[PDB]
């Protein structure tokens, strides 16, 4: 409602740009619950190298509980193309949206906008 | 610090 994030998403400075809308930590499967069946997942790619498959294992956990599924991606790495390609293939099968940010503020913006 | 926990995000 006024968002629900996972306490496993703390630390992440993107929460610092979630200023225009109210948000709070809740125990939910996805990273952010934005509506009764809309939910997002954050994957900082740079971290994507450091132990990946987690984003893959993260979508199977979510399964199908939310209608609008979205993947917030922070492009914090040069020459990202390669990964985006294999991540996108994953999203069509998972039928979730692929969104691209490049800063912790930009993604933070993407959150105020989906609840707005 | 550098304690990358879990959550698709570098820490």
């Amino acid at each position: 409602n006024s968002i629900i994030v996972s306490p496993r998403q703390r630390g992440n400075p993107v929460l610092k740009f979630v200023r225009n809308v109210p948000w709070e930590f809740g125990d939910v499967i996805p990273d952010y619950v934005l509506g009764q069946s809309t939910c997002a997942l954050f994957l900082s790619l740079r971290y994507h190298n450091l132990h990946p498959d987690y984003i893959h294992g993260r979508l199977q956990s979510l399964g199908k509980n939310f209608a609008l599924r979205v993947l917030l991606v922070q492009v914090d790495v040069k020459d990202p193309q390669q990964a985006l390609k294999e991540l996108a293939k994953m999203c069509i099968l998972a039928d979730c949206t692929l969104i691209l940010a490049w800063s912790p503020e930009e993604a933070g913006r993407y959150l105020e906008t989906y609840k707005a | 610090k550098i304690i990358d926990t879990g959550g698709g995000f570098i820490l």
